[PDB]
RNA sequence: AAUUGAAGAGUUUGAUCAUGGCUCAGAUUGAACGCUGGCGGCAGGCCUAACACAUGCAAGUCGAACGGUAACAGGAAGAAGCUUGCUUCUUUGCUGACGAGUGGCGGACGGGUGAGUAAUGUCUGGGAAACUGCCUGAUGGAGGGGGAUAACUACUGGAAACGGUAGCUAAUACCGCAUAACGUCGCAAGACCAAAGAGGGGGACCUUCGGGCCUCUUGCCAUCGGAUGUGCCCAGAUGGGAUUAGCUAGUAGGUGGGGUAACGGCUCACCUAGGCGACGAUCCCUAGCUGGUCUGAGAGGAUGACCAGCCACACUGGAACUGAGACACGGUCCAGACUCCUACGGGAGGCAGCAGUGGGGAAUAUUGCACAAUGGGCGCAAGCCUGAUGCAGCCAUGCCGCGUGUAUGAAGAAGGCCUUCGGGUUGUAAAGUACUUUCAGCGGGGAGGAAGGGAGUAAAGUUAAUACCUUUGCUCAUUGACGUUACCCGCAGAAGAAGCACCGGCUAACUCCGUGCCAGCAGCCGCGGUAAUACGGAGGGUGCAAGCGUUAAUCGGAAUUACUGGGCGUAAAGCGCACGCAGGCGGUUUGUUAAGUCAGAUGUGAAAUCCCCGGGCUCAACCUGGGAACUGCAUCUGAUACUGGCAA
RNA sequence: GCCCGGAUAGCUCAGUCGGUAGAGCAGGGGAUUGAAAAUCCCCGUGUCCUUGGUUCGAUUCCGAGUCCGGGCACCA
């Protein structure tokens, strides 16, 4: 649902990632709680993001919980991240809607191992501008580690190319600002202030024929399926006869609804992370990593060209060169789809660090275009970078 | 719905020169007819009971470019008429407007006819008719709508049926495009070198 | 179930206070008579039917009593009595 | 107990499938046939001919 | 109680009112005493298209029947003069 | 004019004739699945879990019944800025209207579903022991008073729901009294029984200036009718099982009391001891019934989806109330199971209404538009409401129509396939060339579904009246969800539109290659063991066509349940034999009756559907007028041969 | 989406407790037959489910992935 949308601020996309245990889930409740004073409806506790009984009992998010809350200048569409190693599926997920990430990284333990694996993926699927978040500030107060601390983090972001000095380094208690320390409570406004500024309202493209990944299908009751997204492109109106194309046979449905956060909403619109209703679809029938298309516009393949990058075995990916007929995870918008390298001639061992290229046959037909960009995974770690060089 | 294929073949099939290629041309000759019905043509078959039965179905069939549903109608209808089955089979396939118009000579085939009465060519007292498959009535004038009149397609097919049967149960004008149905169509009229009797036998079992 | 018609529900309830009301009366007349029939008064039981009379009449009035019913209790009641008297 | 027409499958142990009738005559007590095409149950590889049954899709190009 | 009424026979887009003395507490193609005529609203500019027996329909009106507006509108059209 | 209609084949055998099953050729379907897929029209669309249900909506209406006015807009007294009448603006039910409340009507219709029911139901034909709001006919009345209550106030409980206490007021709300009759009770005399007022206009008169008085419409009461609907009773018909033979104790009937609108063991006390049953009682399983649908030459067989009639149910069990009518889908009370809210005291809910969700399933649709039309409720009407209905959406689910082009064209091309390697075949097919443009796409025109209703006006009734009202004409502005409608014209271009199964026989159409009892095919007989017209591919051909096959189902063929229309020596089938109850059948003559039979007539056999001759959508499907038919049943009037009863 | 198991020739199973993979039934091959059965004379006939690391070496050690089975969570 009830009470429609209010289109007013440019709707911009970020969330927390970093180590487990650094304040990640808290941060996400501290910000709603601190931006209820300069905003009237929100406030979302910490138990409304941790609602999963496992995230209740474990006391670890394992599922990516979608906030939302604003400064009066922009919309913010908060997505809180897993940085726990064997739940990555869920990190990509939320962090390639990223426009830019709130690296939480505790002053306590510094950099982590798990810190080092998020900046490495966030790099690889493009999270743009990483603001910095020292939490647990309350916890030690030598400036001068403090400082140790903050010139590491930049070290990180270095190797990893992103724009370490001029990165953004918010310190503050994350913990003790959720019940209202009016000191660290100015803290979390002032990376409110990098969250506005060093971020900068990113482009669409709109006049596009409308495109959707989806990448977490609900069932509501009494309402049906309700196909989660980020509009990667043009944009869709209640009615607009759209239909899914991907890792099964295409079927057609309609955008019965639209909606985005409870909050009803007549027309969605590329970037705007909604979710839409289809026309009785099942939950079997539609799943994570098929794509949600106007139609005719897009076909599913399992052949074209591309490149790679393998970075270094000290910062992830490979020591030992593979040959032919490998078979690494393919990561491109929400999916995982492994599939079976054809290599070039002659090629018996593609050395890392090489940017070459290489040719793909895979196990799901997908959804594929020239210029594609996409990761590629394997064993716990990325192993290269490549995009759609041609279709083969 | 139409064939549209090779409309040759099917009268190598058959046999007989069914007018499906009639044409501007005389005499066909050029197909290689009565020995040819593709490639194992050159034999000869079984043909059983069903077989004489089949052929002679099809042979009506294939004239007047019915297809089986609709075949299977006219039949049903004739069945339940007075007079005979057979006869009165033949005469509702000779009321049909695209037969009408290959009689009165507008067209040159019996496809032709069926072009030209689709493309809202060809009205009846006056009346715009699409329908290939219209039941016209006795005492009913037929012609060419006056915008498509006499258009390089009709001025040629008209001179053609100088050199046919002309028959008896309808007038047509020939010269203002006006073709006079007059009373049914009586069997001794008709082609005569096709049997009805066969065709009730095939559809009574 | 919500419906604004649920008038009916309190409105029958306040007629069958009132309906009650009179059709325990009617009984309690009726009765009347049959205790002075089992006290064998042609008198006693002739008071009371000429007196319970045009109150069972009254009620075929009012729609209450379907003048059938009323006009059988006129009809046997007094077929008692008259046995008696 | 139903039988599984065409060259080449890959049932095994489980994977849910559709059944229709019609008996084999070949196998004492078979009176099914397993539909190929339907269900978990693939169709037969590098059908060309009688396409319909054997649930095989016609040639993209 | 009865009623001189219409009823909705005839295909989709094409109506084909049946005017008929029904029980007022049935469906408009339910239960009825007696049909008596008929009205066609797209007939054609032809030899037919809407009749109505008055003999009948003037027996049940002293009977007590309430004929609806637009067969009353109907009895007009049917002239008691011509 | 209205049944002009009836087919066979494969397979037991070395072969034949019988007997005998199995299978196929037809039609059909609420269909599902696979491959494929251009459009339109008309229909259909949860067959399973009567499983559980989020959200919205499906029954409201009248101010011409009444007290009121909380809102919105005016009228009116006054008020304040200020262009002293431009406005600001507080009072005020005084009008238009109108929340909440009292009251009247509806809510028992319309819609859904098929669990239950084997007879309490349904169908058919009769019957008497009944009631019947709204509608309408005839005959009369419609006099005079009183006591309360909601809303509304003060206070107050409770989270909410929902109240509580004491006062205020009205009525077409409620209770009397008078008055009664062809009304009820009673053999009769006699006794007894009802009611309601509002609204429009208005001369004379009358006014405590509320209003009375005249007049018209409408409603209220009484009585008997009519019509409609409903309740009840009887007879026949209405599944399978005897591996269900005895069943019942308010049970069978009687008498009296009570009860119902009405008859009745419907219910009680007493009395009699009966009642049902082999012409199938009880018991068990299954099932809504019918008009009809499919099939059939017919007789029958299967079935009961859509349309329509009747019945039954409303989460489960039960009960009663209000009312003309329910023992009530969207009412009440209680209990139970399951969900939901809670401030833990206590409450809320019932999609088998339209959509929609989860689930189940091989499988079945939009949380759409409008009340314009038809019908219904209410109302004087205007109007308000109407998930009835009218339309649109979705799906090839079915029936019907159309299109994917036409004519010409031999070097009888290339390529593919076959070959006696000559050639044949694909195939006039393609290309080339000359034309056309349906339906799609695009841009303009454009019916019909609309009848009424509203305002005004004139005349005719009415009346004291040129008034009010009513009625019949006329005039003006109009009322369409579908709807960028059907249909017509215009622009461009062969342009955007062909698959599916089969090819051993049955059964329409054949060769080559690969695989060698392997892989596989198959409706039945059967193919495959290194020369496969049967397997897989290719070429060609055949059937059908936006469909085609496969599976499931019913009937047909099956005279393979034989009444129409079969059998029993040896093929399946004469009880081992006999006596014999019930039952079935029964020589011959006369008379009589008239149950069976027959003829005639009357009533009924709902409409739709089927059939016949016509009419309308460009044809068709579809709709539709008239008729026939509905092969049946009941009563009456006659015939008397044959059967039955009766008498000799 | 999370957690936990299973996958070794054509079929059915043994096997590791890092060391260059088995058993039986079948299958293929010669003579015999029209082709088989039986009899006689011969050959594992494996991507250890896939893939990448740990190492000289991985079925056996550790991570991703595939199909399946069981339990669990999520609800614009
Ligand atoms: N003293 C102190 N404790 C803190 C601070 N921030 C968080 N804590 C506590 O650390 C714990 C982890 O909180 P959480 O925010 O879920 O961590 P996470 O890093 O998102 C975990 P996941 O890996 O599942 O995404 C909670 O107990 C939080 O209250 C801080 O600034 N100071
Ligand atoms: C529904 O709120 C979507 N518009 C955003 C979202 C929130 C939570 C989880 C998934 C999607
Ligand atoms: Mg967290
Ligand atoms: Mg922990
Ligand atoms: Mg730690
Ligand atoms: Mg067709
Ligand atoms: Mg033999
Ligand atoms: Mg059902
Ligand atoms: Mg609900
Ligand atoms: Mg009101
Ligand atoms: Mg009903
Ligand atoms: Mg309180
Ligand atoms: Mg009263
Ligand atoms: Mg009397
Ligand atoms: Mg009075
Ligand atoms: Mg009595
Ligand atoms: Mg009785
Ligand atoms: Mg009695
Ligand atoms: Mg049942
Ligand atoms: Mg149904
Ligand atoms: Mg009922
Ligand atoms: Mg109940
Ligand atoms: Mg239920
Ligand atoms: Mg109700
Ligand atoms: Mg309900
Ligand atoms: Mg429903
Ligand atoms: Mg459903
Ligand atoms: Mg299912
Ligand atoms: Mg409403
Ligand atoms: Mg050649
Ligand atoms: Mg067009
Ligand atoms: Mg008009
Ligand atoms: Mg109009
Ligand atoms: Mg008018
Ligand atoms: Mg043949
Ligand atoms: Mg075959
Ligand atoms: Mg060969
Ligand atoms: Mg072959
Ligand atoms: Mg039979
Ligand atoms: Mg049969
Ligand atoms: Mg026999
Ligand atoms: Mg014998
Ligand atoms: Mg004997
Ligand atoms: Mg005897
Ligand atoms: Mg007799
Ligand atoms: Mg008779
Ligand atoms: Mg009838
Ligand atoms: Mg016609
Ligand atoms: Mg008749
Ligand atoms: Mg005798």
């Amino acid at each position: 649902s009830k009470e429609k949308f209010e289109r007013t601020k440019p709707h911009v996309n970020v969330g927390t990632i970093g180590h487990v245990d650094h304040g990640k889930t808290t941060l996400t409740a501290a910000i709603t709680t601190v931006l209820a004073k300069t905003y009237g409806g929100a406030a979302r506790a910490f138990d409304q993001i941790d609602n999963a009984p496992e995230e209740k009992a474990r006391g670890i998010t394992i599922n990516t919980s979608h906030v939302e809350y604003d400064t009066p200048t922009r919309h913010y569409a908060h997505v809180d991240c897993p940085g726990h190693a064997d739940y990555v599926k869920n990190m990509i997920t939320g962090a390639a809607q990223m426009d830019g990430a709130i690296l939480v990284v505790a002053a306590t333990d510094g950099p982590m191992p798990q810190t080092r694996e998020h900046i490495l993926l966030g790099r690889q699927v493009g999270v743009p501008y990483i603001i910095v978040f020292l939490n647990k500030c309350d916890m030690v107060d030598d400036e001068e580690l403090l400082e140790l601390v903050e010139m590491e983090v930049r070290e990180l972001l270095s190797q990893y190319d992103f724009p370490g000095d001029d990165t953004p380094i918010v310190r503050g208690s994350a913990l003790k600002a959720l019940e209202g320390d009016a000191e660290w409570e100015a803290k979390i406004l002032e990376l409110a202030g990098f969250l506005d500024s060093y971020i900068p309202e990113p482009e669409r493209a709109i006049d596009k024929p409308f495109l959707l990944p989806i990448e977490d299908v609900f069932s509501i009751s009494g309402r049906g399926t309700v196909v989660t997204g980020r509009v990667e492109r043009g944009i869709i109106k209640v009615g607009e006869e759209v239909e899914i194309v991907g890792i099964k046979e295409t079927q057609k449905s309609t955008c019965t609804g639209v909606e985005m956060f409870r909050k009803l909403l007549d027309e969605g619109r590329a970037g705007e992370n909604v979710g839409v209703l289809l026309r009785g679809i099942k939950r079997e029938e539609i799943e994570r990593g098929q794509v949600l298309a106007k139609p005719g516009t897009i076909k599913p393949h399992t052949k074209f060209e591309s490149e790679v990058y393998i970075l270094s075995k000290d910062e992830g990916g490979r020591h030992t060169p593979f040959f032919k007929g490998y078979r690494p995870q393919f990561y491109f918008r929400t999916t995982d789809v492994t599939g079976t390298i054809e290599l070039p001639e002659g090629v018996e061992m593609v050395m890392p660090g090489d940017n070459i290229k290489m040719v793909v046959t895979l196990i799901h037909p997908i959804a594929m275009d020239d210029g594609l960009r996409f990761a590629i995974r394997e064993g716990g770690r990325t192993v290269g970078a490549g995009v759609v060089a041609k279709v083969l | 719905a139409r064939y549209l294929g090779p409309k040759l073949k099917l009268s190598r099939r058959e046999g007989t020169d069914l007018f499906l290629k009639s044409g501007v041309r005389a005499i066909d000759t050029k197909c290689k007819i009565e020995q040819a019905p593709g490639q194992h043509g050159a034999r000869k078959p079984r043909l059983s009971d069903y077989g004489v039965q089949l052929r002679e179905k099809q042979k009506v069939r294939r004239i007047y470019g019915v297809l089986e549903r609709q075949f299977r109608n006219y039949y049903k209808e004739a069945a339940r008429l007075k007079g005979n089955t057979g006869e009165n089979l033949l005469a509702l396939l000779e009321g049909r407007l695209d037969n009408v118009v290959y009689r009165m000579g507008f067209g040159a085939t019996r496809a032709e006819a069926r072009q030209l009465v689709s493309h809202k060519a060809i009205m009846v007292n006056g009346r715009v008719v699409n329908i290939a498959s219209y039941q016209v009535s006795p005492n009913d004038v037929v012609s060419i709508r006056e915008k498509a009149k006499k258009q390089s397609r009709v001025k040629a097919a008209l001179e053609l049926a100088e050199q046919r049967e002309k028959p008896t149960w309808l007038e047509v004008d020939a010269g203002k495009m006006e073709g006079t149905f007059k009373r049914k169509p009586e069997r001794s009229d008709l082609s005569a070198d096709i049997n009805e009797h066969l065709i009730v036998e095939l559809y009574s079992k | 179930n919500i419906k604004s018609a649920k008038k009916r529900a309190i409105q029958s309830e306040k007629a069958r206070k009132h309906n009650a009301s009179r059709r325990s009366m009617m009984r309690t007349f009726i009765k009347k008579v049959y205790a002075a029939i089992e006290a064998g008064d042609k008198a006693a039981a002739q008071k009371a039917f000429n007196e319970m009379q045009p109150i069972v009449d009254r009620q075929a009035a009012k729609g209450l009593i379907h003048k059938n019913k009323a006009a059988r209790h006129k009809a046997n009641l007094t077929a008692q009595i008259n046995k008696l008297a | 107990t139903s039988y599984i027409g065409g060259e080449g499958h890959n049932l095994q142990e489980h994977s849910v499938i559709l059944i229709r009738g019609g008996r084999v005559k070949d196998l004492p007590g078979v009176r099914y046939h397993t539909v190929r095409g339907a269900l978990d149950c693939s169709g037969v590889k590098d059908r060309k001919q009688a396409r319909s049954k054997y649930g095989v899709k016609r040639p993209k190009a | 109680m009865v009623t001189i009424r219409l009823a909705r026979h005839g295909a989709k887009k094409r109506p084909f009112y049946q005017v008929v003395v029904a029980d007022s507490r049935n469906a408009r193609n339910g239960r009825f005493i007696e049909r008596v005529g008929f009205f066609n609203p797209i007939a054609s500019e032809k030899e037919e298209g809407t009749r109505l027996d008055l003999d009948r329909i003037a027996h049940w009106v002293g009977q007590g029947a309430t004929i609806s507006d637009r067969v009353a509108a109907l009895i007009k059209e049917v002239n008691k003069a011509a």
